[PDB]
RNA sequence: CUGCCGAUAAGGUCUUCAAAA
RNA sequence: GUAGUACAUUCGCAAGAAUGAAACUCAAACGGAAUUGACGGGGACCCGCACAAGUGGUGGAGCAUGUUGCUUAAUUCGACGGUACACGAAAAACCUUACCUAGACUUGACAUCCUUGGCAAAAUUAUGGAAACAUAAUGGAGGUUAACCGAGUGACAGGUGGUGCAUGGUUGUCGUCAGCUCGUGUCGUGAGAUGUUGGGUUAAGUCCCGCAACGAGCGCAACCCUUAUCGUUAGUUACAUUGUCUAGCGAGACUGCUAAUGCAAAUUGGAGGAAGGAAGGGAUGACGUCAAAUCAUCAUGCCCCUUAUGUCUAGGGCUGCAAACGUGCUACAAUGGCCAAUACAAACAGUCGCCAGCUUGUAAAAGUGAGCAAAUCUGUAAAGUUGGUCUCAGUUCGGAUUGAGGGCUGCAAUUCGUCCUCAUGAAGUCGGAAUCACUAGUAAUCGCGAAUCAGCUAUGUCGCGGUGAAUACGUUCUCG
């Protein structure tokens, strides 16, 4: 998103700001209830975003 | 005020006759940034050059462009009134280029019909020293040879 | 000339960000965005007699979570958990009943080397009339006591109620501000005179970070300990 | 006449087209971001102190 | 290495202070 | 200052010489010396697309957009050399909107504080209505008042109203130029000087020497991101012509080695190396100047309005037009126009969306309708290659303007949306004095994507890739 510093004047002058959605796939094959129930434990920190597709 | 000497990039041997000089031309008359359509028309040139002087497209290309390269360069020299100019002894690098532009600039001015017989034209009519560009060599000769007395102080 | 934002220049890179949150949508990411700002400018504005240093904001699908760092935590809590009660209240008609909310104070070490607080007691002494040389001075000395770097106090204004605006700084040891690893804590305030409105920006340097990161690490609350809180 | 105007964008109009997009925080009505709801001098402020998750100076 | 090359309305801020810490 | 002036006197043929005031007027003087800056059509040295060498443009024509002036009920306000003029505005039909004409309102459309109840506001259907708003209806989530719905109620709310010469904040500019200062000490009665100037080296006040100076801070440089080679991890939604590709970590380049010469920094050459001497680009912009810009992003001192400069709605206006300028687009053509076939990208974006395919249509598009919440599905790449034709004409150039018929968005396209089809075919054949940008994947040029957005002659802005040059001898002139 490229935004324009001044409040008024001077278009001519403007910054730039960036947001990168880093991505990572992860499949597993069998889980099973012995890994499942180890699943509920884990406490994924906020930022990382899941998209969990059975 | 800038106490450096710039450098220079390479020049490439031709990819048919290998004669450098062609990859020169070719981007002088480029224009828009097609480097495929200025081969074209070039080639093309040199293939009319056949059916009319029988006789090798590189041998009478060079018979025009190095008739074509002048030999003194008037450099401008403004004191309290106009100039009085200063004939040099201008590079050899710089004696192709030149030639090369007088070349092109004179080709697509003529009255002719599409530009590849208009180029052509020029060069065969600049291997005989009868034609466009000949006269502009010529009258900077003139000028230079006129304004001999100047040459000594340069700057 | 003009100088980009030193907290902003090292975001990303060696600062965190102080609200960590992925909204669903582009309309509940500017419900969740204004209403954080009401929330920290809340615990700013008003309950300032605190010396809160800094507010950080956790959300999650619907789970709230809010970490108050003050110097003097005592009037947030209040007599036997009083005030307490009545800024939960506060925060909850900001967000919504319908979400949870686990607002923590956590108490801070060192807080003399935090630009915010600085500037706040900056402005406050202004806003007192006392004399701009002698505030700038005692606060200056005190800051460099309590055993940090360089400090950068910049005091534009009308300065005195004068009718002429001009600008005090005092530098006193390295402010690298070009350096990107260098540890820069900024503030500004705005201290509110009877004759207009005080600049105060605070620039204060807290040491070199040599370990790689962005941050994840505390930063001037290790010292003492660190606790207290109001938790679920 | 700005209260007024921020007011009412809040308020459903008569028609879909009459709705138009006003910045959340001040009440500046051109060059706002859709994609975050704030205009560009809002923008700047909460990007300078890291309000906005991931808004980070780019070097491309 | 001496071409040429003239003009620019009036009055105005700005240092408050070291008594001291 | 009057003024070496006037009167009187002496000398002189003459011009004049000698002598020599006052009235009036000012707070100082074309006073003296010295210091810090600025400036010089004063020198010495050094830098930058500055000049020079090239390339493509602008000023000429048509069109888009902004500005000046004029007009109007209003043509809202601001920006005005460089540092304003495709600027605020990353979307003016309604809304936006701050302007004008009208129709309506008054603790008010929005808020708190107070005595007091909640057994609503909405939305929508009727009638009158340009719509505001009124009279009637389903009387409404809920939670007993939480929030709000109110009554009573005065403090007040409200202002895009003035002052950016009262300010905070933010920004342009010199300028990414290499500067700006402080502590201690010394010299000078003093402003002040020293360090910061000398000699070498750089892009650099970068470093090394010298040195009544010794040190330090901000700036400079490096640490950050990205591109260029390789190693390692991972192999689906990439690859699957098997090791590309994607993104985590790491290695790599350090004047590290050598030759020359210098005390030393350091300069040049060579070796190896994907990369050599700031390897390319970006973020990063010192004290300060111009009382530079913004009270119309926001905040705010002070002044002004308070049944009106506040508020709601409908219509008009911001789109005018004898004119001038700025920035761009399209051209004046065979390095091309038109037609057919056809090869090769990167980046980004997408569930009120991207829209494949199919059917209809001369076409914009409509209907059906899968697929894709995305390395999976979708957003046709164009220049380029080959073939046919035009044969240099105001034309098969150029598209303006104008008339008609259609499609899409939207209550609504007349003021004032754009697209398609048909019809017409202005000027213009390289543009005067004078000017602008650029030192390689750069100029020039061809497409693609995104932001604000229901839609938009954005030809604008921010990005991505395809093709891809010419020139730099030199500081004499020119600007800083
Ligand atoms: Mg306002
Ligand atoms: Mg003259
Ligand atoms: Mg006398
Ligand atoms: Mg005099
Ligand atoms: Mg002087
Ligand atoms: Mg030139
Ligand atoms: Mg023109
Ligand atoms: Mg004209
Ligand atoms: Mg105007
Ligand atoms: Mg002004
Ligand atoms: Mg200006
Ligand atoms: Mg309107
Ligand atoms: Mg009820
Ligand atoms: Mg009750
Ligand atoms: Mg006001
Ligand atoms: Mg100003
Ligand atoms: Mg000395
Ligand atoms: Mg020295
Ligand atoms: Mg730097
Ligand atoms: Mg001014
Ligand atoms: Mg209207
Ligand atoms: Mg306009
Ligand atoms: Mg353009
Ligand atoms: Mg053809
Ligand atoms: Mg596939
Ligand atoms: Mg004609
Ligand atoms: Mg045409
Ligand atoms: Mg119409
Ligand atoms: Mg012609
Ligand atoms: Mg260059
Ligand atoms: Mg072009
Ligand atoms: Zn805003």
């Amino acid at each position: 998103i490229t935004i324009i510093r001044s409040p008024h004047v001077d278009k001519a002058s403007r910054e730039q700001f960036e947001k990168n959605r880093h991505k990572r796939l992860m499949i597993l094959v069998d889980v099973n209830q012995g890994a499942i129930d180890s699943l509920k434990r884990i406490k994924i920190p906020v930022g990382v975003t899941l998209r969990f597709s059975k | 005020m800038r106490k450096n000497r710039a450098p220079k990039r390479t020049v490439l041997p031709d990819p048919v006759f290998n004669n450098t000089l062609v990859t020169r031309i070719i981007n002088v008359i480029m224009e828009d940034g097609k480097k495929g359509l200025a081969q074209r028309i070039l080639y093309g040139a040199f293939d009319l050059i056949e059916q009319r002087t029988k006789e090798k497209p590189l041998t009478v290309f060079e018979r025009a462009v190095g008739n074509v390269m002048p030999r003194l360069e008037l450099r401008v020299r403004r004191i309290a009134g106009s100039n009085y100019q200063v004939p040099t002894e201008v590079p050899q690098d710089r004696k192709i280029a030149l030639a090369l532009r007088w070349i092109a600039m004179f080709a697509r001015k003529r009255h002719e019909k599409t530009m590849l017989e208009k180029i052509a034209n020029e060069i065969i009519d600049a291997s005989n020293n009868t034609g466009a560009a000949i006269k502009k060599k010529d009258d900077t000769h003139k000028m230079a040879e006129a304004n001999k007395a100047f040459a000594h102080m340069r700057w | 000339g003009q100088k980009v934002n030193s907290n902003g220049l090292r975001f990303g890179i060696n600062k965190n960000w102080i609200s960590r949150w992925t909204a669903n949508s582009h309309a509940q990411t500017a419900k969740w965005l204004i209403e954080d700002e009401k929330i920290r400018n809340l615990f700013f504005v008003n309950y300032r007699n605190a010396q809160v240093s800094n507010v950080e904001i956790e959300r999650t699908q619907a789970t709230v979570d809010v970490f108050v760092y003050a110097a003097q935590p005592a009037f947030l809590i209040g007599s036997e958990n009083k005030n307490i009660q009545k800024i939960t209240k506060q925060i909850k008609q900001i967000i919504g009943r319908t979400t949870n909310l686990d607002l923590t104070i956590n108490e801070i070490g060192s807080p003399m080397l935090s630009a915010r607080i600085i500037a706040r007691d900056l402005a406050n002494a202004i806003e007192a009339r006392v004399p701009l040389r002698t505030a700038m001075r005692q606060s200056l000395i005190k800051v460099l006591k309590a055993g940090a770097n360089g400090i950068k106090v910049l005091v534009s204004g009308r300065l005195n109620g004068a009718e002429i605006a001009r600008d005090k700084m005092y530098i006193e040891g390295n402010m690298p501000l070009s350096t990107l690893r260098a540890d820069i804590d900024y503030a500004l305030e705005k201290a509110q005179t009877t004759y207009g409105v005080i600049g105060v920006k605070v620039w204060i340097n807290r040491g070199m970070i040599y370990t790689k990161g962005l941050n994840r690490t505390p930063a001037h609350i290790l010292h003492p300990q660190k606790k207290q809180p109001n938790r679920q | 006449a700005k209260k007024s105007l921020k007011v009412k964008q809040t308020r459903i109009p008569k028609f879909a087209v009459r709705a138009y997009t006003r910045c959340q925080r001040c009440g500046r009505a051109r060059a706002v971001l859709s994609h975050f709801g704030v205009c560009r001098l809002c923008f700047r402020e909460l990007a300078y102190a890291g309000a906005i998750p991931g808004v980070k100076k780019a070097s491309w």
